[PDB]
RNA sequence: AUCGAGAGGA
């Protein structure tokens, strides 16, 4: 529950690519697999 | 948290201090005069940055690194490079709020490879618990909730905060690696 | 690239040859240069080694491609199934993908075209042109539900 | 699954007594393959293993942060003045015969957790089902009693082995086969039929 | 249902290798210039030291499950330490006047080279291997 | 495209799946439920007709029992509610729905459904339990894992849909895949594991362990085996035990590193009647690579006797790890403190090496490398050194651990585990690589906020030093974490790419059939191969087999074929052949050397035409030196006496035998030339393989032994004749697909999207190149 | 929710012992795991039972219904 | 077409039994054994329809002639009994 | 669901023979038990107790699933003396064993005071 | 004492004893301890009807529990099984009934525990049923926690049973074992980073047994005549009485297998 | 039925 309320969705060059400006403010390694891995984030 | 000199000339210094954590666990321990983080907020010991604001600083992960550095070294512990940085702007409050909940539920995921991580992250929301005391009362569409829930032996400091202590969702079995019978 | 050529003793030596390579590819003028051997030359690209030497040569250079990128993976895939798809691409003069424009486009077939892409299409062109299919289809039989030319269906058995 | 990302699904269930066990009576609550682990790289479960053994026995809570500059020595180091092994390998004898086992196997307090998928819900088995009206086809899913698809890929799969009859009887038989009338003048089912 | 080959033989050197129980075994004919062995042994059933002298014994008998022995009554073949059966892989000559037999004993491999034993050895899958301290 | 090409089907059942070491390789494990769930009609006959009433009196509720009766009428009834359910009597013609029953032929099929060997045929056995149960070797072809994959089971419902479904579709079949010329199925997991520490010299069995395995074989021959120790204690060695479940008559060379035949490594191995002289078992023998056991049992005795030997080893190995034990632990991760010390010290050294490099590309003494902007040689070479020092200190993990360590176990006897996995968790796990470059700095000039601007140095690049054992820094974590993201982008993109070019593939090549002319073709009749695979062969049974004429000095090559009767030198020693004291002089037969001679002479310049390399070894129909080592084992020569057979004898015969195959049997001479052609290779590796001098030479085969060896040679080249039938291209689209599945992604493309161009012929390219020579 | 009754992996009852470990650290400011041995848990499957336990019975019991 | 025969003698089809057809054959003869046919191999023990076609096809006592198709068109028609198993 | 009960494992139904002895093949005087609604318990003492004959030449120990409880025990003995009785002596040997130890440890417990 | 085994106890208490077996080959000490666990008959609640629940506990969480608490067996071979008695669900002799009734009167929560538990049907004169408590307040195993105006009304059915049908019927709960201490038999290679002394401790048991000597050569005939255990039992059958049960109960399934011979 | 969301395997 606590995760399914701190999420992200990104509708759609490399966005779903872990970045640096998402260092502190993403989860690094949470992220759905298959489709959409890392379009939607874990804040 | 905030960075500078406690002296102009003198060693920067992290702008909270023991006193300011002293204060602090007073407060939560009444459960005086109440501190906060709204407090500390106004006090300007700690700031808010945005990633736009984060590219004009310069961070530190820990703020051991900021006091004044001048042999032997355990052989098990993790190389870690001398920042040799003269200024930081601020300092981390700990790296591990990098973190998400479900990666920090994750035991020792320094100590293991990403992907795994990932894995357990998903597999975690996955698996079953207690997620509310009042579900007797709710009536939900799909419930399931474990016989004797068992707290985490092995807990991560931003379980507490998680609650998942309080509310675990797994057993401590005794498990062996081991190849019996093949199955 | 260290090549490996018979020694005078006759037993396989490696020697050391001198190999260029190019960004880019102009076959027709760099073949016709001093001091190469036009023989030996190979392209990246298959389409402009067919265009220069004919049908076999773009065949074979398919071949070595699909070769490489097998090698690349480490896995190895027998000869025949790698040729039987240059040579579908082969045997008409010019290459044939394997994508709709290509083989979905050639007129073998019709309900068998139609099952890949651009079905409602295929049929409507189908329709206009009265073409007749066959049936002889693996595919088209699918559709029939009559049993299809299989290995096992191919033959017909009959009483003494 | 393990916190670690190690899933899992239960190949059999052991007694007690068949199970094998250590010198002082413990039995696994659960046996995992040792080849898992050397692909996955999943060095933190064996550390949470050795860790929360160590917590169980000093009764102390352990900490499993990251980045917190905690040695497998000193762990080691605690589980040798307990008197376990520092590796975590415990001594087991083979539970059948009695026998002790050749290798010492590691033994561990490993937190796991119960994946919401369970095989009774996951099974269904079709023979006659009910069918789409339209496609005169199987439904879809357990809950319609729906046939399972045999797909395309599968089809190719059974051009490839050969059997054309097997391929037709799924194809017809299996599923919305139908008689229908054609007249030999058009190629079309105009022709209405009364059988009787 | 009499020995191929028998001799002393004085160890030149003894190699654990990887295995603790399994050592291979290189030894010279005593008194002979011509016969050199190296040969798999176990050390935990019987000790091979270096520079021990060892009777070195090849027979031929003494198909049938290997029985239990019934009674005392029935006789060991060998007051010998040790006892191995095996088949020989490859007979093979190191060069004219010189024959070397490659023998595999469950895995443990033994080859001893002279001119000498060819007319006694055969290409026979069964061997009985007798050392004497 | 869906409905049509693709329907949902009754008679269909789908389970989670689990695997069972007891239950055979052709088994599949179906659950009770299942089993009186699903049921075939089975026709009312005089031999059934006691089984059937007895089935139906059992009733839906309990198996063996029948649903469904179905009356000459047609009309259903129906045994869950019936008042005559009870009372009936079987009526010749009637079909009784009977229950899925133990030993039937079923269907089992994996998802992914990329190769035919994921829809395989197996033997129904009815489990108490509701997890589909396979066994262990059955996973790889179907690219299954019980981490709760699922997997659906058909159940056909006609006579001749079973019979095709065991005639063509069963696993032992399919054991040996087409595509690859190898073997699908091989031993895996913890026995390939137990087998390598069984076959150990070091490992022995006692009495009562010896016993019990050999009870274990299912098929048994009652003969104790005699001990390899007897006096000082009947001791077994492993390796005795493991030949009591190998076949009979099977005979197995492999070579590898030093190979003496005293073997002091114990590698390699010498299997002679089904039992083994040397060697410690590690994958590549019981592993689904060509010359493997699997692919020699299977092309001598049959696939049956292959998938039993699967089980019997199975069970074997099984056992006895079972008695033994095994546990990776955190130990086996952990190495000593010297080699620590020396792999800290190696990464240092690297990292004072870059920051030389470093040094140098800012004072601008940097030698120009030509098409090569000085940057990117300072990034290749910071890059090289990085990765030869994290496998450099792997290597130093790799020796420092011991003989004992259960990782450096499962490594060689290669169940689970590399060398990269053992460098990453002991010493370092490297540096994380984004979109084929070194970390790159989304803030400017940073790539972390941490650290400064503008910093090449490789702990703000991304390398991450410490090992997984150590753990990593929080930047260290954050790279991989970016490395492992794109992993995981790549591998889901990948799967759809490759998923549309399966198909692509597919429907371009369903229509390939070989026809019964032996000529490729398509639905309207073009054809695609003249002679399938140009030899007219099927893919399985091909074996690559060394041509012995191409490569070698010219001067050994002669040594080897050549004798000369009128020289005594080259003359062949008298012992060998009993006229040989008659064959010196005999101009006439050394004439017929001759024309011999000058045959290989042409076959050698004819094969170092075909390959520039001259590789050896090519994939060949017939693997001769596995009939001549039967023949050797079957006819017993102690090779000491002279052989039966003539000079002359064994030249005609070698010629004859190239006279009588044909790929085409017409008497054509297009027809025969093309036969010809296709034969030439083989005809080749034949004469290679047989020459006079190498006949009495590599043994002495009796005349017999000599006629037996042709009879086989042409008898196999026959069963390994393609199939007319056979859908070629299908298989052939699938055989690209399955590694093109597997397939991921020195600057060119490769993998997916460099097959996405060769596919689509597409006119862009996003690296032309040309080599030059 | 309640106290299991017994340690799964051996069986030794641990359902009488919560409350006297609970009243144990509480009345002497006893370490855990001393409280387990004067419990008598010597062995951690019987240990990691009453140590990772949480009651959640408390909170449904605060529940007015 | 029609009528296109192809001589008993000019008959180039291979006479080893294709896998497929061995498999239909089978399949057929257990098939029309299952309804009621005549076995005209003497039996010991077997009830299953496929043991009796296996039997019979060793037996060659199969009464079915495989016709062997070509490109063209033309048929070739083979016994069972002159098609070699193996 | 598909699960067999427990009681299953411990009891005999349908009238199963506790013991199905069968002639074995391919050795003379070998025979196959099958114990039925039987564990690794019985059968391991069994086996021990029958290699400890001199007579008996073979004993074996199989379970071919652990799904089912069922215990095969194979035998090969000494000409004139039969299996059964092989296993019989052994049997008697193991209760004799069994009784002398309940003796010996009741006579400790009443030398144990506490 | 006697030809055959002999045993020697270490220790005595009424919770576990440990002893040394002599002169006992290893597979009878195996077979005994797998005896020990699974064989011996307990009497366990194999029934629960509840009339009312209040409690925030479901009724299958509870009847569980039921299952689990311990009861008295001493005198379970004079009550005979369920399947073997002729009683059309429940005889006397057959089954055991117990009834608990527990009301939260008071504000503060009150406890239910095995001490509440009473016996309806009759004893008959045997030891069988008693709740068991080795707590030293004599408050029985906490089956539920009770608010205030909470009830719970059930009535359990107690029948004989075996481990190995469920773990409940367990009469011990850990046998401990160890043989060959001083790995002399060499039946296990111990794993050592350096030295395997070292690594591995000293086991209590090695003292008893003789140190091994570095010059003495291994020895292969050695099969370990001595074993060490000990042996806990949960209360429901003395410990004396569950290794003696243990012994019955294996030369009882010889019996069997002898008898069934016989009838062959 | 349609659409959407989520999840499972690769
Ligand atoms: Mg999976
Ligand atoms: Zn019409
Ligand atoms: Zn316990």
């Amino acid at each position: 529950t606590l995760s399914h309320l701190r999420r992200t969705n990104t509708p759609i060059a490399k966005p779903r690519q872990l970045h640096n400006t998402h260092w502190g403010l993403v989860c690094p390694a949470e992220t759905p697999e298959g489709q959409a891995c890392g379009l939607v984030k874990n804040l | 948290f905030i960075v500078e000199d406690d002296e102009s000339l003198g060693h920067k210094e992290l702008k909270v201090r023991k006193g300011h954590i002293a204060k602090l666990m007073a407060t939560e321990y009444q459960d005086v005069e109440e501190y906060t983080w709204s407090s500390l907020l106004n006090e300007g010991l700690v700031e808010y940055i945005d990633a736009e604001e984060e590219e004009s600083i310069l961070i530190a992960m820990q703020p051991e690194d900021l006091e004044p550095a001048e042999l032997d070294v355990d052989p098990a512990k993790r190389i870690r490079v001398s920042h040799h940085a003269t200024t930081f702007t601020h300092c981390e409050i700990h790296p591990s709020m990098i973190l998400g909940v479900a990666a920090s539920i994750i035991p020792f995921p320094d100590h293991n490879q990403s992907p795994r991580n990932t894995y357990q992250s998903a597999m975690g929301k996955q698996a079953m618990g207690v997620f509310l005391t009042n579900y007797n009362v709710r009536m939900d569409t799909m419930a399931n909730i474990l016989y004797y829930p068992q707290k985490p032996l092995g807990t991560t400091r931003a379980m507490e905060y998680l609650k998942f202590r309080e509310l675990p969702a797994g057993q401590n079995a005794i498990v062996a690696i081991a190849c019996y019978s093949g199955y | 690239y260290d090549r490996k050529v018979p020694s005078p003793t006759g037993e396989y030596v490696k020697e050391p040859e001198w190999v260029l390579e190019t960004d880019g590819v102009n076959l027709s003028e760099v073949m016709t240069v001093p001091g190469i051997d036009p023989t030996r030359i190979y392209t990246n690209s298959f389409i402009d080694i067919m265009e220069v030497l004919g049908i076999e040569a773009g065949r074979a250079a398919l071949y070595k491609e699909v070769y490489n990128v097998i090698a690349s993976d480490g896995s190895y895939v027998n000869y025949r199934h790698m040729a039987l798809l240059v040579d579908v691409m082969t045997t008409q003069g010019g290459l044939t993908s394997v994508t709709r424009h290509g083989f979905n486009r050639s007129n073998t077939g019709a309900l068998m075209r139609c099952s890949f892409e651009e079905t409602v299409e295929i049929l409507f062109e189908a329709g206009a042109s009265a073409e007749l299919d066959d049936c002889r289809g693996v595919s088209e039989n699918v559709i029939l539900g009559q049993m299809a030319p299989i290995g096992t269906g191919a033959f017909d058995v009959m009483i003494d | 699954a393990s916190r670690h990302g190690q899933k899992g699904t239960i190949g059999i269930t052991y007694r007690r007594e068949d199970m094998p066990f250590t010198a002082e009576g413990i039995v696994p609550d659960l046996i995992i393959n040792p080849h898992a682990i050397p692909s996955r790289m999943t060095v933190a479960h064996l550390i949470e293993c050795l860790l929360s053994k160590v917590a169980a026995l000093s009764g102390n809570e352990g900490d499993a942060s990251p980045f917190t500059d905690i040695t497998v020595e000193g762990i080691s180091k605690l589980l040798r003045e307990h008197g376990y092994q520092s590796r975590g390998f415990e001594v087991m004898y083979n539970g059948h015969t009695g026998k002790k086992l050749m290798a010492q196997i590691f033994f561990g307090p490993t937190y796991y957790q119960r994946l919401r998928h369970m095989v009774d819900d996951k099974i269904h088995a079709r023979a006659r089902g009910p069918m789409q009206v339209l496609t005169r086809q199987p439904v879809e899913g357990r809950s319609r009693d729906g046939g399972l698809r045999f797909g395309e890929m599968e089809r190719d799969c059974m051009i490839a082995h050969g059997a054309a009859s097997f391929l037709k009887e799924r194809l017809m038989e299996a599923s919305d086969a139908f008689r229908v009338h054609i007249c030999g003048i058009c190629g079309l089912m105009t022709v209405i039929a009364k059988l009787n | 249902s009499n020995t191929l080959f028998d001799d002393i033989f004085q160890v030149s050197e003894v190699d654990p290798g990887r295995y603790n129980k399994v050592c291979r075994i290189e030894a010279a004919s005593t008194t002979q210039d011509q016969c050199k062995l190296t040969l798999d042994i176990n050390v935990e059933l019987f000790p091979v030291a270096a520079q021990d002298s060892l009777t070195v014994t090849i027979a031929s008998s003494l198909t049938r499950s290997w029985r239990p022995p019934q009674a005392g009554d029935r006789s060991l073949a060998d007051d010998y330490d040790y006892v191995m059966y095996g088949t020989a892989y490859k007979f093979e000559e190191v060069s004219k006047d010189l024959i070397a037999v490659y023998y595999s004993f469950g895995g443990l491999l033994m080859r001893l080279e002279g001119n000498y034993r060819n007319l006694n050895n055969l290409k026979q899958e069964n061997a009985y291997l007798l050392i004497r301290r | 495209r869906g409905n049509l090409m693709g329907k949902r089907v009754d008679f269909s059942a789908r389970t989670v799946i689990s695997g069972d070491p007891n239950l055979e390789l052709d088994q599949v494990g179906v659950p009770k439920s299942i089993a009186k769930t699903l049921t075939y009609p089975e026709v009312v006959t005089p031999y059934n007709i006691d089984r059937l009433t007895q089935l139906v009196r059992n009733g839906p509720n309990e198996h063996p029992g029948a649903k469904y009766v179905i009356r000459d009428s047609g009309d259903r009834i129906d045994l869950r509610y019936s008042k005559r359910a009870g009372d009936i009597q079987l009526q010749y013609g009637w079909k009784v729905e009977r229950h899925i029953m133990d030993n039937d032929p079923v269907l089992f099929n994996r998802q992914p459904s990329l190769h035919k060997m994921s829809m395989m045929a197996h033997r129904v056995k009815v489990i108490p339990y509701s997890t589909f149960r396979l066994n262990l070797s059955v996973t790889s072809p179907y690219n299954a894992d019980f981490d709760g994959d699922e997997m659906n089971l058909h159940v056909p419902q006609s006579e001749e849909t079973r019979a095709e479904l065991s005639q063509l579709c069963a696993v032992p079949l399919q054991i040996v895949s087409p595509q690859s010329n190898k073997p699908c199925m091989g031993i895996v997991q913890d026995t390939l594991c137990g087998i390598r520490k069984l076959t150990l010299r070091d490992t022995f069995i006692e009495l009562d362990q010896v016993l019990n395995m050999l009870y274990w074989v299912p098929d048994w021959d009652g003969v104790i085996p005699t001990p390899a120790i007897i006096k000082p204690k009947p001791l077994w060695s492993g390796k005795q035990i493991l030949s009591v479940a190998i076949p009979n008559g099977i005979h197995l060379q492999r070579f590898d590193e030093g190979t003496t035949l005293l073997s002091p490594k114990d590698n390699g191995m010498l299997i002679i009647d089904g039992q083994i002289i040397f060697g410690v078992v590690e994958k590549k023998t019981v592993g689904s690579s060509n010359g493997g056991l699997i692919h020699v049992v299977t092309r001598e005795k049959g696939p049956q006797v292959c998938a039993k030997l699967f089980g019997n080893i199975q069970k074997v190995v099984n056992f006895w790890l079972l008695h033994n034990g095994f546990s990776t632990g955190i130990g086996d991760t952990i190495a000593d403190g010297p080699t620590m010390r020396e792999i800290t010290e190696t990464i240092a050294e690297a990292k004072k090496k870059v920051l030389d490099v470093t040094k140098e590309a800012q004072a601008n003494l940097l030698t120009a490398k030509h098409g090569m902007t000085l940057r990117e040689s300072f990034e290749d070479n910071v890059v090289r050194f990085l990765n030869e020092a994290r496998d450099k200190a792997g290597r130093l993990a790799e020796v420092n651990l011991k003989d004992l360590n259960n990782v450096k176990q499962m490594v060689m006897a290669g169940s689970k585990g590399s060398f990269i996995n053992i460098a990453q968790m002991s010493a370092c796990v490297g540096q994380q690589s984004v979109e084929g470059k070194r970390i790159a700095f989304g803030f400017v000039d940073r790539t972390l906020p941490h650290f400064s601007k503008d910093d090449y140095s490789p702990e703000s690049k991304g390398f991450v030093e410490n090992s997984y054992l150590r753990g990593l820094t929080p930047q260290e974590f954050f790279f991989h974490a970016m490395g492992g993201r794109e992993g995981l982008i790549d591998t889901a993109v990948k799967t759809a790419e490759t998923g549309y070019i399966q198909r692509r593939l597919v429907k371009a090549l369903e229509d390939i059939m070989v026809h019964y002319d032996n000529t490729t073709r398509n639905s309207l009749g073009n054809v695609i191969q003249f002679i399938y695979g140009e030899d007219g062969m099927d893919a399985a049974h091909i074996e690559k087999q060394s041509l012995d004429t191409i490569g070698g000095s010219d001067a050994a090559f002669e040594k080897r074929y050549r004798v000369d009767l009128l020289n005594t030198d080259h003359t062949l020693d008298p012992s060998l052949l009993e006229s040989g004291s008659e064959i010196l002089g005999d101009l006439k037969l050394q004439v017929l050397l001759d024309e011999e001679y000058k045959q290989l002479v042409k076959d050698r310049k004819f094969l170092r035409e075909v390959f520039v390399d001259g590789e050896a070894n090519w994939p060949l129909p017939v693997n001769i030196r596995r009939i001549i080592q039967n023949a050797q084992q079957t006819f017993h020569i102690d090779h000491t006496k002279p052989s039966d057979l003539t000079i002359k004898d064994i030249v005609l015969g070698v010629k004859d035998l190239q006279e009588n195959l044909l790929v085409l049997r017409g008497k054509n001479e297009i027809i025969q030339n093309a036969q010809r052609d296709a034969v030439t290779l083989f005809c080749c590796l034949l004469r290679s393989r047989l020459a006079t001098r190498r006949v009495l030479q590599e043994y002495r085969l009796t005349k017999q032994a000599f006629d037996w060896v042709l009879s086989n040679i042409e008898a196999q080249f026959l069963r390994s004749v393609v199939h007319p039938g056979e859908m070629v291209g299908v298989l052939a689209a699938q055989s690209i697909g399955e590694p093109a599945t597997q397939m991921t992604l020195k600057k060119v493309t490769s993998g997916v999207p460099r097959l996405k161009e060769i596919l689509n012929v597409a006119k862009n390219m996003k690296t032309p190149s040309l080599t030059v020579y | 929710m309640i106290v299991p009754v017994r340690c799964f992996s051996c069986g030794k009852v641990v359902g009488d012992k919560w409350e006297s470990y609970l009243n144990l650290l509480q009345e002497d400011e006893l370490d855990e795991g001393t409280a387990l041995s004067r419990l008598g848990l010597k062995r951690y499957c019987c240990r990691r039972m009453i140590l990772t336990h949480v009651d959640l019975i408390e909170k449904f019991l605060r529940y007015n219904p | 077409l029609k009528e296109k025969a192809i001589p008993k003698d000019q008959r180039a089809t291979t006479p080893y039994m294709t896998k497929y057809e061995r498999a239909r054959i089978l399949g057929t003869r257990a098939l029309q054994i299952s309804m009621n046919a005549p076995v005209f191999v003497d039996l010991e023990g077997e009830t299953d329809p496929l043991r009796i076609a296996m039997k019979e096809l060793a037996e060659k006592k199969i009464p079915l002639v495989i016709r062997r198709y070509l490109p063209d068109g033309s048929f070739e028609d083979w016994s069972v009994e002159e098609l070699i198993v193996d | 669901m598909n699960a067999p009960d427990r009681f299953e494992l411990f009891l005999l139904g349908e009238g199963e023979s506790k013991l199905k002895i069968d002639p074995d093949t391919k050795a003379p005087n070998a025979v196959v038990i099958t114990f039925e609604k039987e564990d690794h318990t019985l059968g391991n003492l069994i086996r021990a107790e029958l290699l400890n004959d001199r007579k008996v030449l073979f004993a074996a120990y199989k379970v071919e699933h652990p799904f089912f409880a069922r215990f095969k025990l194979r035998i090969q003995t000494t000409e004139g003396y039969d299996p059964k009785d092989a296993l019989k002596n052994a049997c008697n040997s193991i209760i004799n064993k069994l009784g002398a130890l309940k003796t010996n440890f009741e006579t400790e417990w009443n030398l144990q005071t506490l | 004492s006697e030809e055959g085994p002999q045993v020697k106890i270490r220790e005595a208490s009424k919770d576990n004893v440990d002893f040394i077996l002599s002169n006992v080959d290893l597979a009878m000490a195996n077979s005994l301890r797998r005896v020990m666990i699974a064989e011996i008959p307990t009497l366990a609640i194999d029934s629960v009807e509840v009339e009312t629940n209040t409690t925030v506990l479901a009724d299958e969480f509870i009847a569980h529990r039921l299952g689990l608490i311990p009861l008295q067996s001493m005198d379970i071979e004079q009550l005979e099984y369920s399947r073997d008695c002729f009683c059309e669900d429940h005889c006397d002799k057959c089954s055991v009934v117990l009834t608990l009734q527990a009301f939260g009167e008071s504000e503060s929560t009150t406890n239910v525990y095995s001490k509440d538990l009473v016996i309806v049907s009759n004893l008959m004169g045997r030891n069988i049923g008693h709740p068991i408590i080795q707590d030293k307040e004599g408050n029985g195993v906490l089956i539920c926690k009770l608010r205030k105006g909470q009830e719970l009304k059930l009535t359990c059915v107690a029948k004989k049973g075996i481990a190995k049908e469920h773990a409940k019927w367990g009469p011990a709960a850990a046998i401990e074992f160890e043989y060959d201490p001083w790995n002399k038999l060499k039946h296990t290679d111990y794993w050592y980073e350096q030295d395997s002394a070292k690594e591995w401790p000293q086991s209590k048991n090695c003292e008893y047994e003789d140190p091994p000597n570095e010059g003495d050569p291994f020895d292969y005939k050695a099969q370990a005549d001595t074993f060490y255990m000990n042996v806990e039992s949960v209360g429901s059958i003395p410990v004396d009485q569950v290794v003696v049960r243990g012994i019955d109960t294996l030369q009882k399934k010889v019996a069997s297998i002898l008898l069934a011979l016989t009838q062959m």
